[PDB]
RNA sequence: CCCGCAGAAGAAGCACCGGCUAACUCCGUGCCAGCAGCCGCGGUAAUACGGAGGGUGCAAGCGUUAAUCGGAAUUACUGGG
RNA sequence: AAGAACCUUACCUGGUCUUGACAUCCACGGAAGUUUUCAGAGAUGAGAAUGUGCCUUCGGGAACCGUGAGACAGGUGCUGC
């Protein structure tokens, strides 16, 4: 009896899923297609193609060979454990532990590769949550959702910084922006962008009347201080002005917002870190470009990046979550992962939806 | 004019030669025409069994 | 913003079955 | 242009025997008949105002095997003719050929009476006629052609027709296989379970 | 149009089923999909939506739309205020 | 809440068992019960002394313990709209 073998059983079935993700058949089919095209006598005569054919080769060789490394590797680890239990070699028991873990460390190498983290997915990011309509019901949902995310990253260890927070009227905000410092911080949060539906009996009306509130959240990364493509001039606009009341221990003890707009395509960012006007406008233009950066990536998806124009515009990830409090049923509209624990996911038990969003993102 | 697309899920695009059938919905303001699913270019619905003459599905060939 | 000020995303109020604003003339069926 | 389905399920919707399955065994001798006509038929219906006139009309059509396009055409001639339009409808449905053959006992069912007519085995007035809608003229003869002489149904049905009421406006000759159509049938002389007045009100809606 | 030659062998689909208007209750969805002629149905316990079984109405036709008239004594001379 | 130091305590952290803390049904063996030691925060886990009573369904019922196959048990989990 060995629970390590019970993990070898678990890792192998997961490996079948890891093979089930990448379409392991077509991986070996395409890799031989790069092989046949390099036999072509004009490899040296097509230089740019040659560096590209090697690029198509080397990118798959780090995956297909690893997939075959996990194939023949696991079969030997399947041998080294069962030989150890049936012969009682204490070192063979000790070595098989390192033999199983390294395969998971290859599964961990596939983990970031399956996540296909590119541009700024390994970097920190910013949040942007807007309140819906209907007075106090919307701002509470703005608040309760935001303060769930604030209690979320603290459990994961991501440093949180409220860049800007604009309180609506009665217990809640209308817009908020939070900087999330962390490794792969954009990677764990990118897929949460969209509109989040709240369904509950409102506490604001006598009787009952289950009310449906809406609120959206927008996650845009940190663009490495410069994208390397500055589209600055672009009808720039500064509007720096005093904010609500600095009452007692109000946010950052600043009340000095820097409202900056990007008139073409209508992008609006703002910052409320410090009293130094020149400091905030420096930080706000950083996120203005980042918000402009996510606009540039959506255009690729708008053509032929990941939409698959088959019949029509296959997408519209606006309604991505539904939070029904009085039925205790949280449903994700992108995968269908459901959970019957409201206060747990109101505390930050969102890993079940991250893996759900990791699949289609 | 603007017309309503019947059935569950459509296969239309920026340019498609459809067929317009009269009929008001009284639920959308201004829509006073329906679109025949299964006509000229607008195809019939998918996986339909009860009322398939409406929405142009032929018949289960099994 | 504009992707939230779409006329879809509006606060939806439900007609409760009993209480304030509960009366129905005939209801879903009128079997006599 | 025919029913072609379970026979006595039609009688179950009515709750009475419509004689369209009759040989010897009365009403299945068993499970359910003159009762629940479907899955939810154990639940009694409410029989609304349209349905009372409807089931009255449907009962008459299930008897003679006439479709709605055709039965309405009998109603046109029944209404335009003189006298009682409620009475003339049962007159024209009686003069229909397959009824006449069924009243002879030549066939044991109105369906079987069509089987003999359609397969050119009956010579009305000496002439072979395969029209089930043949309105039989008064003071006429109906006869079975020789190819259907003792052909295992005529003998079996005519002996079965001994428990009938032997309709008074006719003269069948059991043993010469030839019938004789006497006068127009009187209203009071037929089945009389049919509320003929509910039919005329339905088409006059 | 008659006569003769076979094993019933070649010949059944369509709309509808909350009320008006004949005919139901179970799954799947969950103010989201969709239905509609009108009143209005769908908020995780639907007879109105989508399938299944069972019925109804018609039947080589059945529905939908367009159009005229009728119900319209809601242009009323017959026949209103 | 007619009374939170453990208990209550349903929550938190760590340590653990999973037809289970609790009930009936099946199979096999073992009367129950009592004492004492070690590791350990404890739960539990691992040993050692000890007893075998009532009828004769005499090849066991009535009692009690342990290990499994399941039927289920369990829920201070959601909905007072
Ligand atoms: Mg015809
Ligand atoms: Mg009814
Ligand atoms: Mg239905
Ligand atoms: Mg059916
Ligand atoms: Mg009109
Ligand atoms: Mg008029
Ligand atoms: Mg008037
Ligand atoms: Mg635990
Ligand atoms: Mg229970
Ligand atoms: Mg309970």
């Amino acid at each position: 009896i060995n629970p390590v073998n019970n993990r070898i059983q678990d890792l192998t079935e997961r490996s079948d899923v890891l093979r089930g993700y990448l379409d392991y058949d077509a991986k070996k089919e395409r890799l031989e297609e790069v092989n046949a095209e390099l036999e072509q006598p004009d490899v040296w005569n097509e230089p740019e193609r040659a560096q590209a054919l090697g690029k198509e080769r080397s990118s798959l060789e780090a995956v297909v060979d690893t997939l075959d490394q996990m194939k023949q590797g696991l079969e030997d680890v399947s041998g080294l454990l069962e030989l150890a239990v049936e012969a009682d070699d204490e070192e063979t028991f000790n070595e098989a532990v390192a033999e199983l873990d390294a395969l998971e460390e290859k599964l961990a190498q596939l983990e970031f590769r399956r996540m296909f983290s590119g541009e700024y997915d390994s970097a920190d990011c910013y949040l942007d949550i807007q309140a819906g309509s209907g007075g106090t019901e919307a701002q509470d949902w703005a608040s309760m959702l935001e303060r769930m995310y604030l209690r979320w990253a603290e459990s994961r260890g991501f440093k949180t910084e409220i860049i800007e927070e604009s309180e609506g009227e009665v217990a809640g905000i209308k817009s908020v922006t939070i900087k999330i410092s962390g490794d792969y911080a954009y990677g764990w949060l990118r897929t949460e962008t969209g509109v989040h539906r709240l369904v509950r009996k409102s506490p604001f009306d006598s009787g009952g009347r289950r009310h449906t509130s809406f609120s959206s959240a927008f996650v845009y990364p940190e663009v490495d201080d410069d994208i390397d493509i500055e589209i600055n001039p672009a009808d720039l606009r500064i509007d720096v002005y005093r904010t609500s009341g600095a009452g007692g221990q109000h946010v950052n003890r600043t009340e000095s917002a820097v409202r900056i707009t990007h008139i073409p395509t209508g992008i609006v960012t703002q910052c409320q870190n410090d009293r130094s006007q020149h400091k905030n406008k420096d930080q706000a233009m950083k996120q203005m470009k980042a918000k402009l950066y996510e606009l540039e990536m959506q255009k690729k998806n708008a053509e032929k990046q990941a939409m698959e124009d088959n019949k029509s515009d296959i997408g519209w990830g606006s309604q991505i979550r539904s939070y029904v409090l009085d039925d205790s049923r949280i449903k994700d509209l992108r995968t269908g992962v459901e959970t019957r624990n409201t206060q747990a996911v109101l505390d930050g038990s969102l890993d079940q939806f991250i893996e759900a969003s990791l699949k289609a993102g | 004019v603007t017309s309503y697309i019947g059935g569950e899920g459509h296969n239309l695009q920026e340019h498609s030669v459809i067929l317009i059938r009269g009929g008001r919905v009284k639920d959308l303001p201004g829509v006073r025409y329906h679109t025949v699913r299964g006509a000229l270019d607008c195809s019939g619905v998918k996986d339909r069994k009860q009322a398939r003459s409406k929405y142009g599905v032929k018949r289960p060939k099994a | 913003e504009a992707l939230l000020h779409d006329p879809l995303f509006r606060q939806r109020v439900e007609k409760n079955k009993k209480g304030k604003g509960s009366y129905m003339r005939k209801g879903k069926h009128g079997n006599r | 242009a025919r029913y072609l389905g379970p026979k006595l399920k039609l009688s179950r919707r009515e709750g009475t025997d419509l004689f369209l399955k009759s040989g010897v065994r009365a009403i299945d001798t068993k499970c359910k008949i003159e009762q629940a006509p479907g899955q939810h038929g154990a639940r009694k219906p409410r029989l609304s105002d349209y349905g009372v006139q409807l089931r009255e009309k449907q009962k008459v059509r299930r008897i003679y095997g006439v479709l709605e396009r055709q039965f309405r055409n009998y109603y046109k001639e029944a209404a335009r003719l003189k006298g009682n339009t409620g009475e003339n409808l049962l007159a024209l449905l009686e003069g229909r050929l397959d009824n006449v053959v069924y009243r002879m006992g030549f066939g044991a069912t109105r369906a079987e009476a069509r089987q003999l007519v359609s397969h050119k085995a009956i010579m009305v007035n000496g002439r072979v006629v395969n029209i089930a809608s043949y309105q039989v003229s008064p003071n006429d003869v109906v006869s079975i052609r020789e190819k259907a002489k003792k052909q295992s149904r005529v003998k079996a049905a005519l002996e079965l027709a001994e428990q009938r009421e032997k309709p008074t406006w006719l003269e069948v000759d059991a043993g010469k296989m030839e019938g004789t159509f006497k006068r127009k049938p009187e209203r009071s002389d037929l089945s009389a379970d049919i509320n003929e007045h509910l039919i005329v009100e339905l088409y006059s809606k």
